RNA sequence: AAAUAUGUAAGAAGUCCUUGUUACUUAAUUGAACGUGGACAUUUGAAUGAAGAGCUUUUAGUGGGCCAUUUUUGGUAAGC
RNA sequence: GGAAUACUGCCAGCUGGGACUGAGGACUGCGACGUAAGUCAAGGAUGCUGGCAUAAUGGUUAUAUGCCGCCCGUCUUGAAA
RNA sequence: GAAAUUGUUGAAAGGGAAGGGCAUUUGAUCAGACA
């Protein structure tokens, strides 16, 4: 009396999985096929020549 | 705190339940091969020798006759470790060797008559250090009377 | 027979090829090391001379310190506690941090105190508490060719390999900490500074995040 | 028999690690980095001693 | 503890379609460098939508004093939670960096107020530089010229248990 | 009379399992329709086998 | 329309090709089900963990419970 | 415009005092110094000296002192009752 | 000819109980080893 999305996901994925591998037995290269998690950002050098950052002064009552 | 219990027991035996003097031979000699051969045939029939009078069920020699009709297999050394029990609805009987514990007299005539020797563990060690050429057979265990094991549903 | 001395003249010679490459090795790390924080240092400055904001990137490795004892627990913290092998009070493992193992840690929270550690420390740990399992068994390392039976596979063949797979966090960060055994340490030396523990770290107490104050914390524990 | 601690007992630090002898001869923990005098920014200042 | 006066500068994300968010810095007084990055995240949600996980830190920095040894007159404005709803405070210290000044408040809140850490909010400390509009007294009392004033009756802490002197004051 | 309490600990004690989900279900429940025409389809297809592949 | 709690999926019993069966099905050897043959390997398909996993007998005691944090119902109230 | 020093951090930097333990029992291992024989703090303590050879240590037992110690068996959600 | 229970002698202790545990002092007593 459903019809269940999430499978169709993964039925989906898995051909992305057949293509990537295809390509890469190809041209000699790392495939990186599994998932990974979130992962902490990186060191990014960040210019305040545009906005001057604004104190707050948490005041109001 | 403790993931799994506690001092755990591994539930497989060690030693034989019987007090019998010359099963204790046999233990004596595989334990030597085993440790040292490290084939592993010898790790199969040394956990065969400790088993009960339950597990260890009567190979009929019918069943030796069936392991024989194998493809590629009309000379290997048929090993058994319980009892060779005699069957008088086969007629016509294979050549090969057997090595087995015990011997009941029906059958130990029925291959001494089609040609065949028969040959106890000692001897089987003798001829096989690490077990080269060999099959191993086990009866049947739910031939036994455990039709009565039970549930609402059979 | 032979074998008198004609073999073990040549086994002996055969590790001073082995030495050679933990030698020279040794050498692309600490040049490696020291190279790593003379750019970071260097980045701040390159910044504040631009008028820049240099970030630092985030840590990518916790390290984890059971506090509480090992009774009335709940049962949803219990079952992550087992999972990062923190079984007695006062045991520690390594953490790769993702987005799932930073939701583990914030449901044992008020248990645990962890932060990031430097290079001194994991050298430091390694060295006088660091045990490895082999088949089973916790057998103290005390020796190169110990890792080098287990961890061949893998690479590492020196004991500085096992803590730059540690620090620099590589692709067998996974089986090379699954080999260490969990860290055994003792109550910390000077004490834990502030009268009662079981409040948060911000609020005075011993758990919780304090992201540099484990390497002061661990030394004691050493 | 006995587990022997590295970083006393020199002797089995010397049994691990045999970069530890040259660490001790270039004496590589106490090392003076090379010196650059870059003054930071004006604006990086202004917001930091005012406000 | 000792507390130490920092500035917290804090970015809310990077996102595509708005690149470049404004910025935020705040002046944060607190004891050391993990509690002034969780106590810029308490003051920076009450003021507009960000988060912890919606955010990050740019850069902390430890402001050291200006002047350390010059003596200074601080008014300082104060929020605090009592029992009943809360309610502005004024209230002036003579002490000699601004860091040394919220040590002296906390403790004046506590012993006359009793109102702890976690209810008290720094609105703003700001140096009084001329003199005769401290409006409060006991600040003033001391700024008279030529100020002289003994300390009568010492006392003379002694490491023994005995002594035979029968001893005597200043 | 009645509660709960300290039932979900007994439960934990050997565990929750799964039914251990065999290969070849069992067609006992399955429209029987299907069911007879499937019998003499594997009566065939074990013919072919043995007798043209060898 | 949250929060906490809760069901499934994260591949070998898998994907893809060629074509084999039958009395079911289709207008139709079209499907459906199970296959032969061939290609696809340790990053074989997210994290961490696994002080072995799995199955089977056989029986002992027990079937008067109580307390705290939080949510609650009857009761003004309660060590009800 | 030039420093110094606090504070935080690092050292496979040096050196002095105190306490507890000596488990193991021919050889093997991994090493460091040396040009080599070798030696060495490197898979667990040896060398030197003194007193006494008996109630001296020690064992037992009685008492003294410091601190601790409600009466057993059973029924019970609950026993010193 | 056992124990409860008791007599004499000998030792010892004792301000509203007695008995016990860990540790030593004092007093009584005692085995072992030194060729």
């Amino acid at each position: 009396i459903k019809h269940s999305k999430c499978r169709q996901e993964f039925l989906e994925r898995v051909k992305a999985n057949a293509a990537k591998r295809a390509e890469a037995k190809a041209q000699g290269v790392a495939v990186q096929l599994k998932r990974q998690p979130a992962q902490p950002r990186e060191s990014r050098i960040v210019s305040t020549e545009g906005n001057v950052p604004q104190t707050l002064a948490p005041v109001p009552y | 705190d403790h993931t799994s219990k506690q001092h755990k027991r591994s539930g497989h035996r060690t030693a034989p339940k019987s007090d019998n003097v010359y099963l204790k031979l046999l233990v004596k000699l595989y334990t030597f091969l085993a440790r040292r051969t490290d084939a592993p045939f010898n790790k199969v029939v040394l956990k065969a020798l400790f088993l009960s009078k339950i597990n260890r069920p009567p190979v009929s020699v019918s069943r030796i006759a069936r392991a024989l009709k194998q493809e590629g297999a009309a000379n290997k050394t048929v090993v058994v470790v319980g009892t060779v029990t005699d069957d008088a609805r086969i007629f016509e009987f294979p050549k090969t060797t057997v090595a087995a514990l015990r011997f009941t007299a029906g059958a130990r005539a029925k291959i001494v008559k089609a040609g065949g020797e028969c040959i106890t563990l000692d001897q089987l060690a003798v001829r096989a250090p690490k077990g080269q050429n060999t099959l191993i057979l086990r009866g049947p265990r739910n031939s036994r009377e455990a039709v009565r094991h039970f549930g609402m549903g059979p | 027979a032979e074998q008198v001395a004609a073999e073990r003249a040549a086994r002996k010679a055969a590790n001073k090829e082995k030495r050679a490459i933990i030698l020279e090795r040794n050498a692309a790390y600490q040049k490696e090391y020291e190279t790593a924080e003379r750019n970071i240092i260097q980045a701040k400055r390159d910044a504040k001379a631009a008028g820049s904001y240099y970030v630092e990137a985030q840590h990518k490795l916790v390290f984890v310190v059971r506090i509480k004892g090992i009774n009335k627990i709940p049962p949803k913290p219990r079952k992550v506690l087992q999972l990062l092998r923190l079984t007695r009070i006062n045991s520690g493992t390594f953490v790769k941090v993702t987005k799932a193992t930073l939701e583990l840690l914030k449901l044992i929270e008020p248990y645990v105190a962890y932060g990031y550690p430097s290079y001194s420390t994991i050298r430091q740990l390694v060295y006088k508490r660091g045990f490895g399992k082999i088949n089973k068994q916790r057998v103290p390392l005390s020796d190169n060719a110990i890792i080098e039976a287990n961890l061949g596979k893998y690479g590492i063949l020196s004991i500085d390999d096992l803590i730059h797979e540690i620090i620099t966090v590589g692709p067998h960060f996974k089986q090379a900490n699954n080999f260490l055994w969990p860290f055994k340490l003792s109550n910390p030396s000077g004490g834990w500074g502030v009268p009662r523990k079981f409040k948060h770290f911000i609020q005075g107490g011993s758990f919780g995040n304090r992201e540099e104050f484990i390497n002061k914390l661990v030394k004691s524990m050493n | 028999v006995l587990k022997k601690n590295p970083l006393k007992n020199k002797q089995v630090l010397l049994r691990l690690n045999p970069y530890a002898k040259v660490f001790a001869a270039e004496k590589l923990g106490s090392k003076k980095a090379e010196k650059t005098g870059t003054k930071p920014a004006a604006v990086f200042t202004e917001t930091l001693k005012h406000d | 503890a000792h507390f130490k006066e920092y500035q917290v500068i804090g970015r809310r994300l990077p996102t595509e379609s708005v690149p470049e968010p404004k910025l935020f810095r705040m002046r944060i007084f607190a004891s050391n460098e993990v509690i002034a990055k969780s106590r810029y995240w308490y003051f920076l949600q009450k003021l507009h939508k960000v988060k912890k996980a919606s955010g990050e830190i740019v850069s902390i920095n430890q402001i050291n004093e200006a002047h350390p040894t010059k003596v200074k007159n601080f008014g300082v404005w104060v929020r605090y939670d009592s029992r009943s709803g809360t309610h502005n405070m004024y209230k002036e210290i003579r002490d000699v960096s601004r860091v040394a000044a919220v040590e002296t408040l906390y403790q004046d809140m506590a012993a006359r107020h009793r109102a702890r850490f976690r209810s008290i909010h720094i609105l703003k400390v700001a140096e009084i530089e001329k003199t005769a509009d401290v409006k409060r007294q006991y600040v003033k009392q001391f700024l008279t010229k030529d100020l002289k004033f003994p300390l009568p009756h010492r006392v003379q802490k002694s490491t023994k248990t005995f002594s035979y002197k029968r001893p005597s004051t200043f | 009379n009645h509660t709960a309490h300290n039932q979900t600990r007994k439960a934990h004690r050997n565990g929750i399992k799964k039914p251990k989900t065999y290969k070849y279900p069992s067609l006992k429940g399955v429209d029987p329709k299907f069911r007879r025409n499937h019998k003499h389809a594997l009566h065939g297809t074990a013919k072919a086998l043995a007798a043209a592949k060898k």
